């Protein structure tokens, strides 16, 4: 697409993937971003559109790994130019993902994450006929100490482990180093890596590994009753507690009761909440940032503004 | 040595002031060789601390929360100007992330990168944060010299702090050094000047109290027309030998259409975008 | 434009060279034929002591670009043209810098050995000219004739300063 075509192509609820990259840079492996977003678990109307923003010289030499997926588009451009991000309706997306291929070509601890930090600040600082600070962004960081530059309403100290920092606790920063402990976790229990792969990849099983190993591309096939039976598995979802079936209990009520009724009536198995950073404070606040609570105890208190992490069946 | 020497000899200039400031450098690489000699020459008001401005403990070590301002110097001779500017913006966000209220002055190598600097939520030029873009100012001084040759050297002499060197011979250097002796200064206009037109106060200040006035704060106006008159509380821009000479600009009473021709603002001429083959 | 300011010594051959000399003293710099980024080093210090200087110099040098232009360029990275209006045209009414030959009709009457202060005062009242320096031939003070056409810069001459007929005037002049 060119910027005019994108501006007239009304995009909403989509995913924008900002890629810093170059003709000679190392290949990111974008199939793995697209496949979980293209599981048969979603109805075709439910699939989020994906827009890559970046160098076409980079994207060309990856396209053949993902050209068999629906609702994908490319804008030749830069994540640092306001015009591109306005053309792809950055204020209406469900997620903006910021990635860099240029992680290994220079090593100075500063020079590794410059572009991603500038891009996140560029998006945050925009104005729309709202300011951009409310846009959902996730940034990959090469060096986890640089996390301190992503937020300015937080407390920074380089001795702090990444998992304690605000943008990580909110799920707006991610770094490959948090997978280091997956080695140890997998040694002590081989089932963990199995569960995480099926939960995260879209559910790929050894038959898919074999088919891709033989053919290196995802081969399409005609549908059958067994082909359709494989769609009947759970997908992960976030539910707003202000919705009709649960606002009756998101009023100061009980997480255990919410779990029990959602499980019996819909098989929902909600496994955590996403809680506004200031919602425990007595004063109002303009901060829309949320942080993650995993497996709250039965007696835990439900504020009406909370979001519920849950697993929900196919239909 | 090549970046700080021209700065130090102007900051610590003989004619500057009775009160000293600065005294704090920090850099990740130690001051080897001749640079340390330059520090020795100024030891009573210059101190170097090894450290990196990306580390908040080093910002604490040099007491950033107490500093009047922070100055960021650029590698003018680097192989990748956008890398340098991104690096210096990283330094700016490090400093502002550590402390909202410190004033920052920074060198920028390329013009477009200045936009990035405006994204930082705790940066505001209304409070004196600003960026000196070297490409912008270099090519601008050259451009104005295409309109009036010599103007680049005039403007460059109006910033650097210089005394009046006296010359006894009749050579061109005598008259030149006389002209070099002054700088651009500013002061609030005395109430005696309020309510009457700008050319008249230029004439008054030049004739009666020997100050050349170029511009006034009607946000910032160079040489405004005879229809415009002085408001109370206005600031004037003066060319003068020394700052103390300008204070009599204040201490004074009666002492003795279908087509697009322009950019969207009307500030610059404009035309439709030509293919390069049309202009070669 | 010079990358290394010591190399200034090779630009002219009718001058005196010594590498210990500061660039601003040399003939091709004083004449405004050489420029080096190092002369902007002292703009750091000058801007620390007075934040208004950088504002004035940018408006005087850039053509007058204001924060609205910075915003428009930051958003669009190209200068977007627009259709004209009375307000669009009002923005044209600002001063431009110019050089005036003193041999011209309105001022040759005084460029004969006359007074810079008187020239300033009449040009200011009659045309709002605010002339802020002169560009003086390098040999014009000498008794002998010379073939040298090179000129050097005098900033803010005193009121009593003497005007040779061959001088050029730096000035700021209104739109029309
Ligand atoms: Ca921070
Ligand atoms: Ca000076
Ligand atoms: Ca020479």
């Amino acid at each position: 697409l060119t910027r005019s075509e994108a501006a007239m192509t009304v995009l909403s609820g989509h995913v924008v993937v900002c890629i810093f990259g170059d003709v000679s840079s190392a290949l990111i492996g974008l199939r793995n971003l697209v496949m979980p977003l293209r599981a048969s678990n979603f109805h075709y109307h439910e699939l989020k559109h994906i827009v890559f923003v970046g160098s076409i010289e980079y994207l060309k030499r990856e396209w053949e790994t993902l050209h068999n997926f629906p609702k994908v588009s490319i804008l030749p451009g830069t994540p640092l130019s306001r015009a591109d991000l306005r053309a792809v309706n950055i204020n209406l997306c469900d997620m903006c993902v910021i990635l860099s291929a240029n992680q290994n070509n220079i090593d100075d601890t500063s020079l590794q994450d410059k572009e991603c930090i500038l891009a996140s600040l560029n998006i945050k600082s925009m104005q729309f006929d709202t300011t951009g600070v409310n846009i959902p962004i996730i940034t990959e960081l090469v060096n986890d100490t640089n996390v301190q530059f992503l937020d300015q309403d937080d407390d920074d100290d380089p001795d702090t482990e990444l998992y304690l920092t605000q943008p990580f606790a909110c799920g707006t920063a991610f770094a490959v180093s948090v997978l280091d402990s997956l080695m140890s976790a997998t040694y002590f229990n081989d089932n963990i890596l199995t569960l995480i792969r099926t939960l995260v990849t879209g559910g790929a099983t050894p038959e898919l590994e074999a088919l891709i190993a033989e053919e290196n591309a995802l081969r399409g096939g005609y549908s059958t009753p067994q082909t359709l039976a494989n769609r009947d598995r759970c997908r992960v979802a976030q539910l707003a507690l202000l919705d009709g079936p649960f606002a009756d209990l998101g009023d100061g009520g009980c997480y255990g009761d919410l779990f029990c009724k959602a499980l019996k009536t819909y098989n929902m198995l909600c496994f955590g909440i996403y809680r506004l950073r200031d919602a425990h404070l007595s004063t109002p606040s303009q901060c829309t940032k949320r942080y993650v609570i995993t497996n709250p105890p039965y007696e835990f208190e439900l504020v009406p503004t909370d979001l519920i992490f849950c697993l929900m069946q196919f239909d | 040595l090549e970046s700080v020497s021209n700065f130090l000899k102007d900051f610590l200039h003989k004619d500057r002031d009775d009160v000293n400031v600065e005294i704090v450098f920090l850099h990740n690489i130690s001051p080897n060789l001749e640079l340390e000699a330059l520090f020795k020459r100024h030891f009573t008001q210059v101190e170097f601390y090894q450290g990196s401005v990306l580390n908040p403990h080093d910002l604490a070590r040099v007491k950033i929360e107490s500093a009047d301002a922070c100055l960021i110097l650029a590698n003018k001779y680097c192989a990748d100007p956008d890398a340098e500017d991104a690096s210096n913006i990283m330094r700016v966000i490090s400093i502002k992330n550590y402390h909202p209220k410190i004033r920052i002055i920074t060198q920028m190598l390329q013009y477009h990168n200045k936009a990035h600097l405006l994204n930082i939520p705790s940066w505001n030029w209304k409070e004196g944060d600003d960026a000196i873009c070297l490409a912008e100012l270099k090519l601008g001084f050259i451009a104005q010299s295409c309109l009036a040759q010599g103007l680049s050297t005039m403007l460059a002499n109006l910033f650097s702090m210089r005394s009046f060197i006296k010359i006894e011979e009749d050579t061109w250097q005598k008259y030149y050094l006389e002209g070099v002796s002054n700088e651009m200064y500013t002061e609030y206009l005395s109430s005696a000047f309020v309510g009457l037109s700008f050319p008249t106060v230029c004439e008054l200040c030049f004739v009666k109290l020997k100050l050349l006035m170029i511009a006034i704060e009607s946000r910032i106006l160079i040489n405004p027309g005879n229809h415009l008159k002085i408001q109370e509380g206005t600031l004037g821009f003066f060319i003068a030998s020394d700052a103390k000479e300008v204070k009599r600009a204040f201490f004074y009473c009666k002492a003795c259409s279908n087509v697009k021709k322009y950019d969207s603002t009307g500030m610059f001429h404009w035309c439709a975008p030509k293919e390069i083959e049309k202009v070669i």
